[PDB]
RNA sequence: AUAAAU
């Protein structure tokens, strides 16, 4: 996104490919910006959030359920990305689209036995992104508003018996009264490798002289697909050892838990 | 002998610099790269290093161009009909054929098809002539000829769809290169009569262009065999 | 005697005719050939060896050609000349700012975007962009030929339009002048502007012109004058 | 639809030793062109791909090449648009650190990659990631056949859902597609990859001697 | 150069000259087939044409086209 | 008159076709030869791959994924030609054709430019008129599956009670690439389609016991029969041009009419051509005539028909064996 | 060939027309030259813009078939190289099919021809030469050689055709067959029957033209 | 040298 002069670019190289490294800011490779998260401001949703980053990056995300018969219906997780003034269509919206949809797979990173209500029928969750504005690659900044989201979410209680095949009772809900959706959802890290170094993180100018790039989810207290390579820019992308790629799947393995326990309070 | 004659991409040939021992002294060889090699960087165990590699699948050759010796050696890899010829590309000197594509006043723009090579041969561009990616060029009315620089009439030199065989002062801006037909061999090479509609028509006087099958006579600006 | 294209020639090959509109030299075959529908007219002058032709024929859109009196408009303003069109649609014309009566390399015109112009084709290429000039030197030592300046513009095909310019036995202008005072300019390229003192009588003419447009009639035309005027006093 | 014929829109769809073959130089429509067929036990992937360039973009004040790539579905509609879109970046995130941009300023690359088939045999009591090495595979072969200048040759291997791209001899990575499959592989696909990029490379670079010859 | 010869021999080495098989399942040999001529004799039969002679009749046509000048 | 002695600027053959595509033309004609090194008659060798990419492609192994009826396989000179042919079932409450979606391949994204669009139409009105495919050829013969309970599965179908009736219908949807294009291409995808339809198989239609909830209705996985088309209304594409040369020819001790054009030069102009659909019957399917750049002799329409049933021979011999 | 036609009828246009036979009525349009799109440049001729409106529903690839052949008839009737980087629009309505449009085309293929070379007539465009075209089929029994057949007569036919020539020297000399349009299939002895026929039928009809074309633009000249 | 390169 961001224009930058082949000597700013030449410049934050050598602050950040420096062994010791050193960000623009003045950052450590594993610190994050300041964040701002809002919950709950959607009524008519059963969830929702918004994120709000340093740069003025700001997401926001909607949770909606529907009955469906899990017998027909294969996901039960259906993520949409959107962005005002963009097409739907492009590269980076479908990309970002499958990967996510990928992230929260039904019998991947996300326990869908809470999504059951019957034998014959479950809660189908559609989360829908919004992506206001973004300087950089969005997908860890949608990922902590899903998280986010998903924690606060609440859905109808089942009031009629739970057997169809026999009894056969029409899916009836109690008024008023709803339960709280439990759920474990995973969490998306993007990473930057300039030279050796590994910064988490990557903010708009790092991200431009980078050399190579990561994302890499996380659930459960571990390390889980997908993980991709990305390309944060296309004017110095260049192949990287396999000990830097084992050395951010590290990175994030001791750093992660620190970002849950900001991000698990309610 | 010591590097490979025939390279395929990514294939090692030479070092960046090279020396031998002969008649008692100390002969330098100088490795430059060429079309079909590039110079890239490659450090092993934790040690850099330079070396012409090839990135083009083809037959390796070597020419020398230009107390103690000095020398220079130049490093190209040859691919070994379908002809592509990126290399070539419309530099200041070099002669191009072009096609008239709009005619204004004060200027004529146009096209440019081929390249002349250098010693005849061409080299074709292979483009979208009814998108608009082929290369234009323009000329200005100034560079028709050095015969009165000042007043040119564009409509009696040039005509939509002739073919024009120029030579390019300059790159000028994306849009438009800098042609000049001034000298003899330049100018209006192929033509019809009528813009096309009429038959055929060869070059004679230098600004007269007569087609000996209709009797028609267009004025134009023609170049030398 | 209509003439239709593709219609036979009845002149001899070896004899030429001077090219006339609707006439045309085909550039490969050399023969010459009527191309449009309508009256041909031929004049022929001397005892013998030479002549001249042309097609009267119904067409609206205009094709510059030299010394032809066209009402152009003037869109937008370049480096050395006005961009003017002389018709909707229809490709822009080249006026030079040096072709103005006491012009200078350091001062331009006063004539703005909007403005109308009686112009005189001057050189005019079927593959180069034609060009137009105020000052005409066939017609005298004063063209008449600047900017007009109110009044109103009116559509008219070709061939009224030529009726209008070069026939004096054309009604219209008379039957106008028995009305009312009005100045008017006429343009080949199917444009009238007809300027009054007030702006009903104008209003009137341009109502008259355009039902003659219409109508094509001799006998009509008297009468729509009168029915036209008339229908302004009750409006009034 | 009044831009092709779907036909009736009330109507439905149906409802119901590794081995390798190359060949390049096959379209007079390109500057380059590569067709790759692999064949393991009871499943097979036959592709195309197509490079037009490079070609002079007006107005471009890139000091550099740019690349676009797209996979498009030959025959069996199977493959999401979405999964197309990103896979192709992925793809570019791979060649824009082989091709030699700095050789084609204010130009463009375009490359087209026809899934024209993949057949597959599901036994009954990711998907796209096995088919990656092979669109790696052709598009360097049809890059190569094309003139472009590529820093190295790319290749890489699908080891359990774990697709993972090398260039240099297999010493660094140019790519890595990780999908579902199991923990703790991490080694062993580096190392089996690392097998089947080799394997694919040596085959590559006689591919062009073949036909080049 | 000696670090050159550890590292560049040890590449060179390791490729083994392996021997390569030829085979298409289904496209690879209807694909990269090169183009081919047929003519229709008045017995309306086809008539096939020699690779080398369909060559022959190129290079005298270039032959009849640059040096034969009229 | 003028008696003049100067030189005609020559250039090599690459770069007089860049040059001008119509001076390329001539000089060529005037040896008896045209741009693709071929003579006036001469045309493109045609090789075929039916039933490749189709799941019937093999008897024992059938694929459970492919949902391909027919496929064919087509490379005519250097332009490829790969078609499919896929299936519908639809309810039905003279003879028909199949919607085809034809992609030309030039290396440029966007919307189906004006080619594909008027070759699509061009397939399905030929078809439609050609009459090749009947309304009744198109009729589904459904089935029942009656499942004991564990301990059988059981599917009944009858081949009595559809003769009687002499009822869900078949539609024929099918998707053709073009790659490697050098001219006019329309016969190409024509034979390419009509190869495809020669070869296609109908899987039979069945309900296990369903009310009129959501209900699924399926095909069979296995079990099909083979489409039956007009093997006599059957025809064959083949593309015709007619064009005059100026230039003079050389001696050492009356129009001219060209077959199967191909290459920009002969595309570009050649203004008067005639394209023909015919059958080996002798039986004519179509016939397209315009004449743009010389005049068309009723002789050179003759020999267009014979040129055409003599492609229309070869073709039928080629699908034979 | 009791056809009718009519010439000027639209204001905001260079040139339009109205043709009519038996039930086929089609109206066309025709602005130019004018300013071209970038896209629509040719640096030597003129481009044509050609259009065609179904008389029910939008415009679908039936209709751009019927473009594509439209093109190819009034492309050599324009003499294109007097219009250098310079566009003209032809737009045809089809008002009223006077066919089973879900089976032919025929009759307003033709009615189309006709009407866009009237209008280009009407516009003033130069033209290399004149043109008609009619409509021919041939019956399932009968076999008889149809000339200008109606819509009842197209059910019951093995073959439809669409001939349209191009005339010049007074409508007395076939210059070209710009376009023969046959589908079905044929016997030779029918075929020039039909062209002998067919010939006269056509010059019959190129006088009735003249005869109308004079009739109507004679009062508007002096 | 009285206002220069939309």
């Amino acid at each position: 996104h961001m224009s930058l002069s082949v000597a700013e670019k030449s410049y934050l190289y050598d602050s950040l490919a420096s062994t010791p490294s050193i960000r623009p800011d003045g950052r450590l490779p594993h610190q994050f910006r300041p964040i701002e998260i809002f919950t709950d401001f959607l009524p008519s949703s059963n969830g929702s959030s918004r994120i709000i980053a340093s740069d003025g990056s700001e997401c926001i995300v909607s949770i909606k359920s529907k009955v469906v018969d899990h017998h027909v219906e294969n996901e039960l997780l259906q993520v949409d990305v959107d962005i005002a003034g963009q097409r739907d269509d492009a590269l980076v919206v479908e990309t970002i689209t499958s990967l996510l949809n990928k992230v929260l797979k039904s019998g991947s990173g996300v326990d869908s036995s809470k999504l059951q209500l019957t034998k014959k029928y479950s809660f189908k969750i559609f989360v829908d992104v919004l992506v206001i504005s973004s300087h950089s690659h969005p997908i860890s900044l949608i990922s902590f508003a899903i998280y986010s989201a998903l924690n606060s979410t609440y859905l109808p209680k089942l009031i009629s018996a739970f057997d169809d095949l026999e009894v056969e009772e029409l899916p009836t809900f109690h008024d008023y009264d709803m339960v709280k959706l439990d759920i474990n959802p995973p969490l998306v890290f993007i990473l930057a490798v300039v030279g050796n170094n590994m910064l988490l993180d990557p903010a708009a100018n790092e991200s431009e002289v980078a050399n190579n790039g990561l994302i890499i989810s996380w659930s459960n207290g571990k390390i889980t697909s997908p993980i991709r390579s990305v390309a944060l820019n296309d004017s110095n992308v260049k192949s990287f050892k396999p000990h830097l790629l084992k050395q951010g799947l590290a990175m994030v393995e001791k750093y992660a838990p620190d970002v849950v326990r900001s991000l698990e309070n309610l | 002998f010591q590097f490979p004659e025939i390279a395929y991409p990514g294939k090692l040939i030479c070092p960046q610099y090279g020396t031998e021992n002969k008649d008692g002294e100390d002969i330098i060889f100088n490795y430059v790269p060429g079309p079909g090699t590039k110079l890239i960087q490659y450090e092993h165990n934790g040690r850099t290093l330079e070396a012409i590699t090839a990135t083009l699948v083809g037959t390796v050759r070597c020419e020398e161009e230009k107390r103690r010796t000095v020398k220079n050696i130049l490093v190209s890899v040859l691919p070994g009909a379908n002809n592509d010829f990126a290399n070539n590309l419309p530099k200041e000197g070099d002669i191009v054929l072009t096609r008239v594509t709009r005619l204004s006043l004060q200027r004529a723009n146009v096209e440019i098809l081929a390249v002349e090579d250098k010693p005849a041969t061409f080299s074709v561009s292979q483009a979208s002539s009814d998108l608009g990616e082929t290369f234009r060029g323009i000329i200005r009315s100034q560079d028709v000829r050095s015969t009165d620089r000042d007043r040119v009439k564009v409509i009696e030199c040039f005509k939509p769809g002739d073919i024009v065989r120029a030579q390019v002062l300059s790159l000028g801006d994306g849009t438009n290169y800098y042609l000049t037909t001034a000298r003899n061999d330049l100018g209006v090479v192929f033509a019809r009569a009528a813009n096309g509609a009429g038959g055929l028509m060869y070059a004679t006087d230098w600004q007269m262009m007569t087609s000996p099958v209709t009797g028609a006579t267009e004025k134009r600006k023609c170049a030398k065999p | 005697t209509f003439i239709f294209p593709g219609d036979s020639f009845p002149v001899d090959p070896t004899t030429p005719v001077k090219l006339g509109p609707g006439i045309y030299c085909d550039p490969n075959t050399q023969e010459i050939r009527p191309v449009n529908t309508g009256v041909l007219h031929v004049s022929a002058k001397g005892k013998s060896g030479v002549q001249t032709a042309y097609i009267d024929y119904s067409s609206k859109r205009y094709i510059p050609s030299v010394n032809d009196f066209v009402i152009g408009v003037i869109i937008g303003t370049f480096s050395d000349s006005y961009k003017v069109s002389l018709q909707n649609f229809s490709s822009s014309v080249s006026l030079s700012y040096m072709a103005f009566p006491n012009a200078s390399k350091k001062n331009r015109p006063t004539l703005q975007v909007g403005d109308l112009v009686y112009a005189r084709v001057c050189t005019a290429e079927k593959e180069l962009e034609a060009e137009i000039e105020c000052f005409d030197s066939t017609t005298g030592r004063d063209a008449g030929f600047g900017i007009l300046e109110d009044g109103m513009i009116i559509d008219v095909n070709l061939n009224f339009a030529r009726q209008l310019l070069f026939n004096n036995d054309f009604p219209l202008l008379k039957v106008l002048a028995a009305h009312t005072k009005f100045e008017v300019a006429i343009g080949l390229n199917g444009k009238i502007w007809v300027k009054c003192e007030e702006l009903s009588n104008t209003l009137a003419c341009y109502r008259t012109i355009m039902e003659c447009c219409q109508k094509n009639d001799t006998a009509a035309f008297k009468d729509i004058a009168k029915r036209q005027f008339k229908e302004i006093l009750t409006v009034k | 639809d009044r831009r092709r014929l779907l036909g009736p829109a009330a109507a439905k769809p149906m409802a119901f030793e590794q081995e390798l073959s190359l060949h390049t130089g096959f379209i007079e429509n390109c500057n380059g062109s590569a067709l790759v067929e692999a064949r393991s036990l009871g499943h097979q992937t036959s592709l195309i791909s197509a490079v037009y360039g490079p070609r002079s973009i007006r107005g471009s004040f890139t000091s550099q090449g740019t690349i676009s790539i797209q996979l498009k579905n030959g025959l069996l509609e199977k493959y999401n648009t979405n999964e197309l879109k990103e896979v192709s970046s992925f793809l570019m995130g791979i060649f824009n650190s082989v091709v030699n941009l700095s050789r084609y300023p204010k130009s463009g690359i375009d490359i087209f990659v026809y899934l024209t088939y993949d057949k597959d045999l599901t036994n009954n009591p990711s998907q796209i990631s096995s088919l990656i090495p092979h669109c790696i595979t052709s598009i360097t072969l049809a890059l190569a056949d094309a003139g472009i200048e590529l820093v190295d040759m790319a290749g890489a291997g699908e080891a359990n859902g774990t697709v993972v791209s090398f260039i240099k001899n297999g010493e660094e990575i140019v790519g890595f597609w990780k999908d579902d499959g199991d923990d703790e592989d991490l080694l062993e696909c580096l190392d089996r990859c690392k097998e089947q990029y080799n394997r694919y490379r040596d085959l590559m670079i006689s591919c062009l001697m073949n036909q080049e010859t | 150069m000696e670090r050159f010869s550890v590292l560049c021999n040890s590449n060179i080495s390791k490729s083994r000259a392996k021997p390569v098989t030829n085979s298409s399942i289904l496209l690879g040999k209807i694909l990269p087939r090169e183009e081919h001529d047929i003519a229709y004799s008045k017995d309306g039969l086809p008539n096939k044409v020699k690779t080398e002679d369909i060559r022959i009749r190129a290079q005298n046509f270039k032959s009849a086209l640059a040096n034969l000048e009229d | 008159l003028e008696t003049i002695e100067i030189h005609p600027i020559t250039f090599p053959p690459e770069v007089l076709a860049r040059i001008s595509p119509e001076l390329s033309l001539q000089r060529h004609l005037s040896l008896g030869i045209r741009p693709c090194l071929r003579k006036y008659e001469e045309f493109r060798d045609v090789a075929i791959e039916n039933n490749t990419l189709s799941r019937y492609a093999d008897a024992g192994n059938i694929d459970t994924k492919n949902n391909i009826l027919g496929s064919n396989v087509l490379k005519s000179g250097k332009t490829i030609v790969i078609t499919s042919i896929t299936g519908g079932i639809i309810e039905e409450t003279n003879y028909a054709s199949v919607y085809p979606v034809v992609e030309v391949e030039r290396g440029r994204v966007g919307a189906c430019t004006d080619e594909e669009m008027t070759i699509s139409q061009k397939l399905h009105d030929s078809i439609l008129h050609s009459r090749i495919l009947p309304k009744k050829a198109l009729k589904v013969k459904a089935g029942v599956r009656s499942a004991n309970e564990d301990g059988t599965f059981s599917v009944l179908y009858p081949d009595e009670l559809e003769d009687d009736t002499l009822k869900w219908s078949y539609v024929l949807y099918a998707k053709i690439v073009v790659l490697s294009r050098t001219g006019p291409v329309f016969d190409l995808c024509w034979n390419s389609l009509m190869y495809a339809l020669q070869s296609v198989k109908l899987p039979r239609a069945f309900i296990d016991e369903r009310a009129s909830e959501t209900y699924e209705i399926i095909c069979d996985q296995t079990k099909s029969v083979p489409l039956m088309i007009n093997a006599k209304n059957i025809a064959f594409a083949s593309n015709y041009g007619i064009v005059e040369l100026d230039p003079e020819c050389q001696l050492q001790n009356n129009t001219v009419l060209i077959a199967d054009l191909d290459t920009e030069a002969e595309e570009t102009s050649i203004h008067s051509t005639i394209s023909i659909l015919a059958a080996p019957s002798g039986n004519y399917k179509q016939l397209t005539l315009m004449g743009g750049g010389a005049k068309i002799t009723p002789e050179m329409i003759k020999r267009s028909l014979l040129l055409s049933r003599v492609r229309a021979d070869d073709l039928s011999t080629r699908f034979n064996i | 060939m009791s056809v009718q036609a009519e010439i000027g009828i639209l204001d905001h246009v260079d040139g339009s027309s109205e043709f009519v036979s038996q039930d086929t009525k089609v109206i066309c349009s025709v602005t130019g030259p004018i300013e071209p799109k970038a896209r629509q440049e040719l640096p030597t001729q003129l481009a044509l813009e050609i259009i065609v409106r179904p008389a029910k529903g939008v415009a679908t690839t039936r209709e751009k078939v019927l473009e594509d052949k439209l093109r190819a008839v009034l492309t050599p009737l324009i003499t294109r190289h007097c219009y250098p980087r310079q566009l003209c629009q032809i737009t045809c309505q089809i008002l009223e099919s006077g066919e089973d449009e879900a089976e032919f085309s025929l009759r307003e293929l033709s009615c189309c021809i006709n009407a866009a070379f009237l209008a280009l007539v009407d516009a003033g465009i130069a033209l290399n030469s004149m043109c008609a075209s009619i409509p021919i089929a041939i019956i399932k029994d009968t076999s008889d050689i149809i000339v200008d057949p109606t819509a009842e007569q197209l059910k019951i036919s093995l073959s439809v055709h669409t001939l349209a020539l191009e005339f010049v020297n007074g409508g007395k000399v076939v210059k070209n067959v710009l376009l023969l349009d046959s589908n079905g299939d044929f016997n030779e002895d029918q075929l020039f029957s039909l062209l002998e026929l067919g010939e006269q039928k056509c010059q019959e009809l190129v006088t009735n033209i003249r005869r109308i074309i004079q009739d109507n633009i004679s009062p508007r000249l002096v």
